RNA sequence: AGCCUGUGUACCAGGAGGGGAACAACCCAGAGAUAGGUUAAGGUCCCCAAGUGUGGAUUAAGUGUAAUCCUCUGAAGGUGGUCUCGAGCCCUAGACAGCCGGGAGGUGAGCUUAGAAGCAGCUACCCUCUAAGAAAAGCGUAACAGCUUACCGGCCGAGGUU
RNA sequence: UGUCCCAACGUUGGGCCCGGUGAACUGUACAUUCCAGUGCGGAGUCUGGAGACACCCAGGGGGAAGCGAAGACCCUAUGGA
RNA sequence: CGAGUGGCUUGCUACCUCGAUGUCGGUUCCCUCCAUCCUGCCCGUGCAGAAGCGGGCAAGGGUGAGGUUGUUCGCCUAUUAAAGGAGGUCGUGAGCUGGGUUUAGACCGUCGUGAGACAGGUCGGCUGCUAUCUACUGGGUGUGUAGGUGUCUGACAAGA
RNA sequence: CGCCACACGGGGUAAGAGCUGAACGCAUCUAAGCUCGAAACCCACUUGGAAAAGAGACACCGCCGAGGUCCCGCGUACAAG
């Protein structure tokens, strides 16, 4: 199914489990990555994905983009590298499709998205000046993969 | 292919039945197509003296019958004109079954056979009896 | 064949859609022009598709007919009969007043009208009418 | 911007209108320098670029106004020559110059000659398996060369195994 | 699923209409080159014979021999060239400038035009080379025409006039070979122009036909089995789709089939000879008998006998030259048979 | 969806006239008749009334000359096309690039191995001469050879680089 | 075996021209159109262009969402049989 | 996973038409589109050659004959350079056909107490009109340019 | 169903192959310039074409007579014309 059928804020807001059933589970693998156990204070570098629209992103966009993006990471720092990257946003809003012409048209549950405003991270990885320009690079992979158009924004990092 | 040395009103078309003068075992031949022949639109494909053809066997012995080969068309009871204006026709058509390398599959041919054939397929040829 | 012009405007080197817009003007106005060195009228752009432009309008037509002209006597010509109601009265006696030449039939030289030169030495991207004739297969007899 | 070059003594620059023309013992060149707002001159012993305009694309062609008037300098006094050598592996490459074109034949054993006119006062001269091409304009100089080399250019085959042809070895 | 095929008939040789003028008008003329000469002559035909030739073709696996060929008879007596007109060229094309006629005219030639009874010669002539030195000289043309009366065969008195331009060497050889001719009276024949076994491009008007259907005219289907009962034979299936709504002038419709000019290209001659070797026994079949100025072309010519023919060297010839091919025979069996 | 179904409002319906190419509801505008005048929206090269207006900049694609729209498309992605602005660093003690010259000894490091000598792999990666020159960055070799990078010097001369 | 390849020639009656006889269908108006567009989204008539000298004869029927019949299909009617 | 173009499939909507704009398939005849099957010219290759495979420019021309089936599609056969796809009221019934669809007769299976039904199958079953305008193919008469004969020019136009 | 005829060659380009060449000392097929290069584009070839409203050109004949119409015998033409 294409992007475009969801990819706008044009519904009201639809989170309410308890009024909900039958939500698929998310595609999403993991939201922290990278050595986990460690703080983001103990890195030199912090780069942000940053959306330029507001949109909503399926979770099967945030796996594709997240994994292609940590994949890279993995094979340029190793499954153990000393770096580790967020991924802050959570699919909430559940959607619908209609699929009998236009009578009762109420979809079914087919899925779920996280609205992203404009301007807002949606990634954020912490690394060592040295991979700087690999996790620069994860990121560019990455949009590739959702709807808007992205900054990759770097936070500290004065070591140009 | 070779000129052929006259000019042919090709006489038969697909699915025309003729003679078969050799002695394979076929005895009457169906025209199925022409090579290097095409045609246009509701054009039933034609083949004349000369032509070689596809053929399949319609009535022979049992070994021969219904095997799809080719074969080279020497009668056809369709006037040709040769160089010097006359026309030539003989008395029934009739080809000659041939494999791959234009070598006729049988050991004798049966019949006149028209120079100009044998002109283009001289293997044919060196098995005619009778060459006009 | 001898044509009292109460003008004679000098294309060369102009550039051809505001010099007939100034043609029609005048014409309009109940003045007799004839416009000079057509071939050597001017157009800027890019000559590829410049060309592609014309080509489209003379492959254009069908049975009721679509006749543009090729030469670049009747190419300006054209161009100042949309600048005029040809199709009224007064529009079709002010066109039929107006005529184009390749070269310069009078003995007379004609005037540059104001605002409507191209400078040479300060542009390349144009082309000229009797170029774009050629190309559209004209019998170059300028 | 402005730039003045200043024209050998072996050297004489005469021109007009867009149109300059460079005589030296080797002969001579002439060439049209046309671009928008670049005034090209000769300013008694010296030949001058100038432009009330500085942005990018004037700039380049100014730069290359100058080397064009550069390289006729040298080409009508030392003048430009160009080496080529003549390969072949199975078939003997017969190469010659006849009237105004260098005709090759037998190459890679076809029936059929290849040629190619020779361009300006273009000087060719071969030597058994050696090629020189020269003159005072390196536009019609180089083109020439270039010319006799692409007259033997292969699509058809494997060029790794078919290399017969005639190639530049020497630029000036 | 809608097989492909080519349009019924060409849309070039449009619009199918009756002819202007019945003698056939060149719209395109040799290229200079050798030595000055007029490049074209005409005749009328008179029927067709066949003759057995020595293969000639260097490249034919019968050269050197006999080999029957098909040949139209066309008579060609002389003509007059009886005036040189010169074009001046302008900024709209070519254009007449002057003539110069002469003072010798065949006795009819006055069935068709004024003949003139005043004209100045070297005043034209003037003109015209005041224009060469000018530079404003467009090509040399001379104003033909045939003389009916030498053919028997052929009802008419009345001439038929042409323009035939003339080219060769330099414009100032020719224009003095031109104004040669004209002087003298301007009688030439088709020896001065062509040699047996040059190739000539004929032009005629065609066999008349009248109105006649789409089939015939253009080549298109006669209905097929069960559709040509309903009351439907030979007519075409539509005039064409729904949109655009209007007929467009390509689809086939009935109308004037023939009595339009052909040219014809490279129409190679067998011979021109004179006297009656190629007249047939019984006389040509609504034609009479030939004895006089013939030429032999190859093959067919369009038009019906008795039409007048026009010859020019062919301008696109695919075969070089094979001057005077033997013939060993020239059938006269009666054509009626 | 020029869809369905609400809500508030103005409009069409039942609203002229001016503009918008044409065009119920987009803009100006609500209108007795007639007349003079000045504006509105919108427009001022010609078609067609009014500028081929002024100061300045950008664009080379005919981009564009298209308020709104079923009606005017143009996206994610990419761009040493070009213009403008800012920050860091390097530079007449000569920067950046190019070209020329040098790129050397212990020693072909040790190990591994029949052999490996910058360059299979493992480990180490030290010091002489010196203005430079790795226990060698990329090709190359069966292994050498050979070709270049680093590094230094010269010629050149003004901005260069991120 | 002309159903077809692939059409041809011929025969009789029409068709065409002339004398006489002599209807009907159809008709809001205007109307020489073509290409695009617009418009209740399927325009000879609106807009922009293009083309277009008037009239007449023969023709095969592309269009006039051609003429002929208040759609038979579908739904609706507190209709009928 | 993300972004689009088309309007060939299907779905959706109910804007136009119920004082009627006659269906599918086929046929015949004409024009077109390019997202190219062949033909021309190229680039790359896991390119020796021959030949494959992939890509680029390109719509001039070509893309055919047959077996089942009403079929479109498709399956199959022998040929072929190749036997491309699509738009034109799913072009084309005041052009044809009438096999299919789709009245009135009849049968079978299933359903129904029944009349009768079926988005199943099956046999039979009707196609009006003298063209007013416009359009085009060909043929004439006039006027205009402005006495006559003959010969031409070539703006434009058509072609594969 | 038979028989005849239906290019070669130019010019400009696309994709692409290159030359010279700078912006950017070098390099660079490109930014200016240039050499090439498709069955495709233009020309070449055929057909129509003075109603092309800028409504054309030349030559001769004639204005008391050139030419033309009717008429007559006919077809290389033709449904009337
Ligand atoms: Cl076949
Ligand atoms: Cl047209
Ligand atoms: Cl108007
Ligand atoms: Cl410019
Ligand atoms: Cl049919
Ligand atoms: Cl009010
Ligand atoms: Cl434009
Ligand atoms: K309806
Ligand atoms: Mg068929
Ligand atoms: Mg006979
Ligand atoms: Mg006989
Ligand atoms: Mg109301
Ligand atoms: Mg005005
Ligand atoms: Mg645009
Ligand atoms: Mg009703
Ligand atoms: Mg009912
Ligand atoms: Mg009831
Ligand atoms: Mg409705
Ligand atoms: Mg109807
Ligand atoms: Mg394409
Ligand atoms: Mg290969
Ligand atoms: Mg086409
Ligand atoms: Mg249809
Ligand atoms: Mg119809
Ligand atoms: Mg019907
Ligand atoms: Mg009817
Ligand atoms: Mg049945
Ligand atoms: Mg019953
Ligand atoms: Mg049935
Ligand atoms: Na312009
Ligand atoms: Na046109
Ligand atoms: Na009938
Ligand atoms: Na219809
Ligand atoms: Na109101
Ligand atoms: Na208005
Ligand atoms: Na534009
Ligand atoms: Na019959
Ligand atoms: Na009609
Ligand atoms: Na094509
Ligand atoms: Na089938
Ligand atoms: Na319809
Ligand atoms: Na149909
Ligand atoms: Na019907
Ligand atoms: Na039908
Ligand atoms: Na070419
Ligand atoms: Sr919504
Ligand atoms: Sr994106
Ligand atoms: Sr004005
Ligand atoms: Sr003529
Ligand atoms: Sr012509
Ligand atoms: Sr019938
Ligand atoms: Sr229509
Ligand atoms: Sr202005
Ligand atoms: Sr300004
Ligand atoms: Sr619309
Ligand atoms: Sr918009
Ligand atoms: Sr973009
Ligand atoms: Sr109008
Ligand atoms: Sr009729
Ligand atoms: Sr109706
Ligand atoms: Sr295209
Ligand atoms: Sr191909
Ligand atoms: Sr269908
Ligand atoms: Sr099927
Ligand atoms: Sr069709
Ligand atoms: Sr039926
Ligand atoms: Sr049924
Ligand atoms: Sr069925
Ligand atoms: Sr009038
Ligand atoms: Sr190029
Ligand atoms: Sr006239």
């Amino acid at each position: 199914k294409p992007a475009s059928m969801y990819r706008d804020i044009d519904k009201p807001a639809y989170t309410r489990r308890e009024y909900i059933t039958g939500i698929p589970g998310s595609k999403i693998a993991q939201h922290k990555m990278g050595r986990k156990q460690k703080d983001a204070d103990d890195y030199p570098v912090q780069i942000s994905l940053i959306v330029e629209e507001t949109v909503q992103l399926r979770h099967g966009s945030l796996e594709a983009s997240r994994l292609s993006a940590n994949r890279h990471l993995i094979k340029e720092l190793g499954e153990e590298g000393d770096y580790k990257m967020t991924l802050r946003k959570f699919p909430h809003q559940v959607l619908r499709e209609n699929k009998d012409g236009m009578r009762a048209a109420f979809g079914k549950i087919v899925g779920t998205a996280a609205r992203v405003q404009a301007g807002e991270q949606l990634f954020t990885a912490y690394c060592n000046v040295e991979d700087a320009e690999h996790v620069k690079e994860a990121f560019r992979r990455a949009y590739n993969k959702i709807t808007p158009s992205c900054r990759i924004d770097s936070s500290p990092a004065g070591n140009a | 292919m070779e000129a052929l040395g006259a000019d042919v009103t090709q006489g038969l078309e697909k699915g025309s039945l003729i003679t078969c003068a050799d002695n394979t075992g076929a005895r009457e031949l169906k025209v199925i197509s022409v090579h290097g022949y095409s045609g246009t639109k509701n054009r039933l494909p034609k083949a004349g003296l000369g032509d070689k053809i596809t053929v399949s066997v319609t009535k022979g012995t049992p070994e021969m019958r219904r095997q799809v080969l080719e074969a080279v068309v020497v009668r056809q009871r369709k006037p040709i004109r040769r160089p010097d204006g006359t026309r030539v026709k003989f008395e029934d058509n009739a080809a000659v079954i041939v494999d791959e390398n234009e070598d006729p599959r049988g050991t004798e041919l049966k019949g006149p056979i028209a120079r100009e054939v044998a002109q283009r397929f001289g293997s044919v040829a060196s098995a005619a009896t009778m060459i006009v | 064949a001898e044509f009292d012009a109460d003008v004679i405007v000098d294309a060369r080197d102009c550039i051809m859609g505001r010099v007939a817009s100034q043609v029609a003007e005048q014409a309009l106005d109940g003045e007799t022009v004839a416009v000079v060195n057509a071939e050597r009228a001017v157009i800027t752009g890019r000559e590829e598709q410049i060309v592609e432009k014309y080509e489209k309008r003379v492959d254009i037509g069908n049975d009721n007919g679509y006749f543009y002209p090729k030469r670049p006597d009747g190419i300006f010509k054209r161009t100042i009969r949309g600048m005029l109601p040809h199709k009224k009265q007064r529009g079709r006696e002010a066109f039929e007043s107006v005529r184009v030449y390749l070269g310069n039939p009078y003995d007379e030289d004609g005037e540059v009208l104001d605002g409507t030169s191209l400078d040479r030495l300060s542009n390349i991207k144009f082309v000229t009418l009797g170029e774009i004739s050629e190309t559209l297969g004209a019998n170059k007899t300028w | 911007p402005r730039v003045e070059l200043e024209i050998p003594e072996d050297v004489d620059a005469e021109q007009d209108h867009l149109d300059i023309t460079v005589e030296g013992d080797n002969g001579s060149v002439t060439r049209r320098l046309w671009y928008p707002d670049i005034d090209v001159s000769v300013d008694g012993d010296t030949v001058v670029i100038e432009s009330d305009e500085d942005n990018a694309k004037t700039m380049s062609t100014i730069g290359t106004f100058q080397s064009h008037i550069e390289n006729m300098f040298h080409g009508v006094t030392e003048g430009w020559e160009y080496g080529m050598e003549v390969f072949y592996s199975h078939f003997p490459m017969q190469v010659n110059v006849e009237g105004d074109e260098v005709v090759i034949e037998n190459f890679l054993g076809e029936k059929a000659p290849r040629r190619t006119t020779i361009h300006g006062d273009t000087d060719v001269e071969i030597d058994g398996e050696e090629l020189t091409v020269s003159g005072p304009d390196i536009e019609a100089v180089g083109q020439t060369a270039a010319d006799i080399e692409q007259l033997t250019r292969i699509n058809d085959k494997d060029v790794r195994v078919f290399q017969d042809g005639v190639y530049i070895t020497r630029k000036p | 699923p809608q097989p492909s095929r080519p349009r019924k008939g060409s849309l070039g040789f449009g619009p199918r209409k009756r002819s202007t003028s019945e003698t056939p008008r060149f719209n395109s003329w040799p290229s200079d080159d050798g030595q000055p000469g007029v490049q074209g002559f005409a005749g009328y035909k008179a029927g067709m014979t066949h003759v057995v030739l020595v293969n000639d073709e260097p490249n034919s696996p019968r050269e050197g021999m006999e080999e029957t060929v098909p040949v139209t008879v066309i008579e060609t007596p002389p003509m007059r060239a009886v005036a040189l007109r010169a074009y001046e060229d302008t900024p709209y094309g070519q254009r007449p400038l002057t003539e110069v006629w002469t003072d010798e005219f065949h006795s009819e030639l006055d069935r068709t035009l004024d003949v003139p009874e005043d004209h100045d010669p070297d005043a034209a002539e003037e003109q015209i080379r005041d224009a060469h030195e000018a530079g404003d000289l467009g090509d040399l043309r001379l104003i033909t025409h045939t003389v009916p009366d030498a053919v028997p065969s052929v009802p008419k008195k009345k001439p038929d006039v042409m323009e035939t331009r003339v080219g060769g060497g330099s414009v100032s050889d020719r224009l003095d070979h031109a104004l040669d001719i004209v002087e003298d009276g301007g009688e030439h024949a088709m020896n001065d122009i062509f040699r047996a076994g040059e190739y000539a491009d004929v032009a005629g008007v065609t066999k008349g036909k009248g109105t006649q259907g789409p089939v015939k005219r253009w080549g298109v289907q006669k209905r097929k089995g069960k559709h040509a009962r309903q009351g439907w034979r030979r007519r075409i299936g539509n005039l064409g789709p729904w949109n655009p709504s209007r007929v467009r002038s390509t689809v086939p419709q009935q109308g004037q089939t023939g009595y339009h000019q052909r040219t014809e290209l490279n129409k190679r001659l067998i011979d021109i000879g004179e006297g009656d070797e190629p007249t047939v026994d019984g006389g040509f079949v609504n034609y009479g008998e030939v004895d006089g100025p013939y030429t032999l072309v190859k093959g067919s010519v369009p038009g019906p006998d008795k039409r007048l023919v026009r010859f020019r060297p062919a301008v696109r010839p695919n075969d070089q030259p094979r001057l005077d091919p033997e013939v060993r025979y020239v059938s006269n069996e009666s054509n009626q048979g």
